[PDB]
RNA sequence: ACCCACUCGGCACCUUACGAGAAAUCAAAGUCUUUGGGUUCUGGGGGGAGUAUGGUCGCAAGGCUGAAACUUAAAGGAAUUGACGGAAGGGCACCACCAGGAGUGGAGCCUGCGGCUUAAUUUGACUCAACACGGGGAAACUCACCAGGUCCAGACACAAUAAGGAUUGACAGAUUGAGAGCUCUUUCUUGAUUUUGUGGGUGGUGGUGCAUGGCCGUUCUUAGUUGGUGGAGUGAUUUGUCUGCUUAAUUGCGAUAACGAACGAGACCUUAACCUACUAAAUAGUGGUGCUAGCAUUUGCUGGUUAUCCACUUCUUAGAGGGACUAUCGGUUUCAAGCCGAUGGAAGUUUGAGGCAAUAACAGGUCUGUGAUGCCCUUAGACGUUCUGGGCCGCACGCGCGCUACACUGACGGAGCCAGCGAGUCUAACCUUGGCCGAGAGGUCUUGGUAAUCUUGUGAAACUCCGUCGUGCUGGGGAUAGAGCAUUGUAAUUAUUGCUCUUCAACGAGGAAUUCCUAGUAAGCGCAAGUCAUCAGCUUGCGUUGAUUACGUCCCUGCCCUUUGUACACACC
């Protein structure tokens, strides 16, 4: 046929990345829980689901994008 | 022709071996005398009725009832 | 000298074959396993090789005598059936010719092929039997090619990672052709569905039609293939299956060691023709009647009225029948099969035209129709797939199929005005009448039809008639090009198609060559169907107008058949 070519470099993908996470959410002095980071006032994501802290930007992932709640 | 379509069944089968394929092909004649509903012999067929030995003469005579 | 009969001994031929032989053949090649008349010579698988060597003869060239090593499974004879020939004799045919028709080959464009060009211009096929072919009319798609971007739709098994998360997704920005979380920033989300690895799969219009199936084309516009009992032969085989005649035909007659048959041809089937006979019909139509228009008026003539009723089946429809069997008569022929002419006939060229179609062959074409398929390749930086954009249309030029022309048997313009084969919309937008608007293309409002019901009598085109032009590249011809308007489509640029104005090329009948054709045929002419969102200069069918010329032959070409040769049989590649 032909074979090969390339000026060279390949495309990757992606990795989840890491992060031991829900550490976010603190508990004071035995034994009362305040949640750090603010959630989902949309129907489909009862309230567990959170908002990623950007600038202006906060963000419900859950809703796999759905919607722009900025404070 | 057509008594083709009337007498002959044909059916052709691929056989996938290890190999390649081969081609099965079968073709029955089946007999018209026996056809059922259609006709009952080649358009080729063409029989003579047997006449049958006379015995004449007898000069004339009449019967009566 | 000549004729007849006989007889010795010659050169030969004929027919037989009791007899011989592996056969071809042989009055010897007979009198041979029932093996002996006399005698002489030579051979003992093929090559090596009539070679080496010695002897001998010769002027010579050479003659006579004449080994082995080694190699090798056959070489060889006769006959059989095939195949094949640049041998001979016959035949068949408008993909041959004769007599001619209409052309192509010259021109413009259309369209395929080569070639060149190209990022790519995807590819198969190259005499008939490749090139308006792949149903191949490609704007996306199709699509295979090129520039580039996503995705896995990587079954399953084992292992590894790993609930402290195996993995999934994304808002904005960056990026990108892109409102692709492709990637990146950033930091939520998701929860054992994936990820990684090996093994194994899977897809592929990737390769192989020289690995295959199937299908198809070609031989073939052909006429050939086989078995029973008999005859010949040791046998493979042959005769039957043939000199002739005849047919479109191994179709028949006839001849005959053959007789009588089967596949194939024929029969059969489909379609086109004929039925005042049959059965019928408001989804076909006719006559009467009513309701009614117009013109004459003396009855009349020409229409309207899917039902106002009555009757019919000539025309239309499709079931069932009938019909033709080259009939009658006559010429001709071996007085056979047949062929010819005349009359009759809807029909007498296999009635016309098709469908089916044996045995065998080809390295014909097709892996790019198939979730038909072997093997090879490839498989995540994909040859899987999808998305954006380009390309198959690129243009010094060679070849093929075509369309339109060169005008006066014509173009233009009024007017006349007649087909047949088709096809059309359900969970949808197909065939479209009618009304308006518009120069046109088209638009818009309604409408009938899943159809013998509506489009549609598809009022098609050539054609007919009355005019204009008047032989002038002319008012023949309409290539090329400019401007504007609409239609299909998400998209029209490289201009899908349609319309209007304008531009007005070559072409003055086409060299050598070459295609096709015998009656409703040729040629002219349009239409419907396929393809189809849009696009026919293509195809497949259809009807309309409708001739000239053969009704013969073997000259050209092509092919079949005998006879003949073969050292071929993988068969003259
Ligand atoms: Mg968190
Ligand atoms: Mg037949
Ligand atoms: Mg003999
Ligand atoms: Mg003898
Ligand atoms: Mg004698
Ligand atoms: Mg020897
Ligand atoms: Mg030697
Ligand atoms: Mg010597
Ligand atoms: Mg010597
Ligand atoms: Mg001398
Ligand atoms: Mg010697
Ligand atoms: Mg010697
Ligand atoms: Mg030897
Ligand atoms: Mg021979
Ligand atoms: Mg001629
Ligand atoms: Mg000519
Ligand atoms: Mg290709
Ligand atoms: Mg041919
Ligand atoms: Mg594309
Ligand atoms: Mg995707
Ligand atoms: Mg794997
Ligand atoms: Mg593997
Ligand atoms: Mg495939
Ligand atoms: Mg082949
Ligand atoms: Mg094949
Ligand atoms: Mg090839
Ligand atoms: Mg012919
Ligand atoms: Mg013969
Ligand atoms: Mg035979
Ligand atoms: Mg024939
Ligand atoms: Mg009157
Ligand atoms: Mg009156
Ligand atoms: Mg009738
Ligand atoms: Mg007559
Ligand atoms: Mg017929
Ligand atoms: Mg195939
Ligand atoms: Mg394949
Ligand atoms: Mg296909
Ligand atoms: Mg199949
Ligand atoms: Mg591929
Ligand atoms: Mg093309
Ligand atoms: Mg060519
Ligand atoms: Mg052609
Ligand atoms: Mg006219
Ligand atoms: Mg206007
Ligand atoms: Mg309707
Ligand atoms: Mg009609
Ligand atoms: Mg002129
Ligand atoms: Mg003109
Ligand atoms: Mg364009
Ligand atoms: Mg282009
Ligand atoms: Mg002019
Ligand atoms: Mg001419
Ligand atoms: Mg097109
Ligand atoms: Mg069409
Ligand atoms: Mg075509
Ligand atoms: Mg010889
Ligand atoms: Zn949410």
């Amino acid at each position: 046929x032909x074979x090969x070519x390339x000026x060279x470099x390949x495309x990757x993908x992606x990795x989840x990345x890491x992060x031991x996470v829900l550490s976010y959410y603190k508990v004071d002095a035995e034994g009362k829980v305040t949640k750090l980071r603010r959630e989902c006032s949309n129907p489909t994501c009862g309230a567990g689901v959170f908002l990623a802290n950007h600038k202006d930007r906060l963000y419900c992932g859950k809703c796999h994008s759905v919607y722009k709640v900025n404070a | 022709g057509q008594p083709v379509n009337d007498f002959i069944d044909t059916a052709t089968r691929h056989v996938l071996m290890r190999q390649g394929v081969l081609g099965i092909k079968v073709k029955i004649m089946r007999d018209p005398a026996k056809s059922r509903t259609g006709p009952k012999a080649l358009p080729d067929a063409v029989t003579i009725i047997e006449p049958k030995e006379e015995e004449p003469i007898l000069a004339p005579s009449v019967k009566d009832y």
